[PDB]
């Protein structure tokens, strides 16, 4: 068929079609979102204590808040 | 005697074939080993980039703790 006619075109459309469709299958896009969201740039601001939250840990050593542990575990 | 330049009883033949070996790999084998080394490089690349991001996050935490 066209595999002898314009073969570089066929390979181009093939890798293009997989580059379009292939993000629909991934266990890794959620990992990409977690990495690219959980990187701090600005200053992590403080806030007033007396909202009486069962969250927002007062100590940076304290793991009471949402953090990351899959990072060092790859 | 006579001393011309004759051939001595007949000489050996000399080839007239387009002697071509056409060696090297096929399409499938060369294609597959290229894509295999490509995927090897991809896996090692992925590993180094994510460990590098770990260290760069540590650098971010350094500038955070340094600032006030």
């Amino acid at each position: 068929n066209v595999w002898a006619k314009e073969p570089v075109l066929v390979a181009s459309f093939a890798i293009a079609g997989l580059a379009v469709i292939l993000p629909t299958l991934s266990p890794y896009t959620k990992y990409s979102l977690m990495i690219n969201r959980a990187t701090p740039y600005n200053y992590p601001v403080p806030l007033r204590d007396d909202g009486n939250m069962p969250d927002v840990p007062s100590h940076p050593q304290d793991p009471q808040g949402p953090s990351l542990e899959w990072l060092k575990r790859l | 005697v006579k001393q011309d330049m004759p051939p001595v009883g007949g000489y050996g033949p000399i080839d007239y074939k387009r002697n071509l070996p056409r060696r090297g790999l096929s399409g499938y084998s060369m294609f597959a080993v290229g894509i295999g080394a490509l995927l090897f490089g991809y896996w090692s690349m992925m590993r180094w980039n994510r460990e590098r991001r770990r260290l760069q996050i540590e650098d971010f935490e350094a500038r955070i703790a340094l600032m006030p």
